């Protein structure tokens, strides 16, 4: 779900790695994926060379967006005691409520 | 040289929608009134609501000066109708209760 | 041969969710009502909000033939309870001004 941390092992794959890129079952997460210099003999990274800095690989899942406001409509309340127009109680209503 | 500009990383999504806007059993007036006005109804949603009006959207219009007159009608989706039942407080019209 | 195919592009994000929708101090009328209708007032949601309901919704349902017949809850987000202090301008129940 985050950027990993830079591979220390010369393994090839390191571990917590795979060669190829494994299927994204989740969405949320992300494939990353870092290079290194390959020695075929060895099976393993180049001698003096390591793995490049851990970048996004894949796609990402975008954020929530917002949609059209709430409607309103003719309502109808009554306070206890009152005396006036109330703009604390009738924010507290919309708070609680709505 | 270069080869050409392509995109690299992941791509945020775009603004989805989500579920619809609830209506209620509203009240509503209008000066003048001699009959049910559409235009006034969507008039009033347009305004307040900000989003067009839903299925099943009961609203009732009135006049106020001789609170008798007054007319209720259900938004089925694609327009004000006649609703089947709908049965208001303030349904006593002629001043007659039997 | 070609190599397994993978995703090399961004992906589009899925379709969140925002702000919950707003109720209001309804008042719908139910024929034949000798008590508080649960089971109406869920339908009554269902069919006009398309939404189940929110967190102190308020709704009144009372019997139009006898308006002193009327029943208020309110909604706390999981089912119907008696508010503590909820007062409409229709409270005039048994035709009694004190």
């Amino acid at each position: 779900t985050s950027l990993p941390a830079k591979p220390l092992e010369q393994d090839y794959p390191p571990p917590g790695w795979s060669k190829t890129p494994p299927n994204r079952t989740d969405m949320t997460q992300n494939i990353y994926a870092t290079t290194g210099t390959l020695d075929p003999v060895t099976n393993r990274l180049l001698e003096g060379t390591s793995w490049s800095d851990v970048v996004q690989w894949s796609g990402t899942e975008g954020t929530i967006g917002h949609d059209g406001q709430r409607g309103p409509g003719m309502y109808s309340v009554g306070i206890a005691g009152l005396g006036g127009w109330d703009d604390g109680q009738a924010n507290s209503f919309f708070t609680s409520n709505f | 040289s270069w080869s050409d500009v392509v995109q690299w990383s992941g791509t945020e999504g775009t603004i989805g929608h989500d579920g619809q806007r609830g209506p209620g059993m509203y009240s509503v007036g209008i000066a003048g009134l001699g009959g049910w006005d559409d235009g006034q109804a969507n008039s009033f949603f347009t305004s307040n609501f900000s989003s067009a009006p839903v299925k099943y959207d009961v609203l009732t219009e009135y006049k106020s000066d001789a609170p008798g007159t007054a007319f209720t009608r259900q938004w089925n989706g694609s327009g004000w109708v006649n609703p089947a039942m709908v049965l208001h407080g303030n349904m006593i019209v002629n001043g007659t209760i039997t």
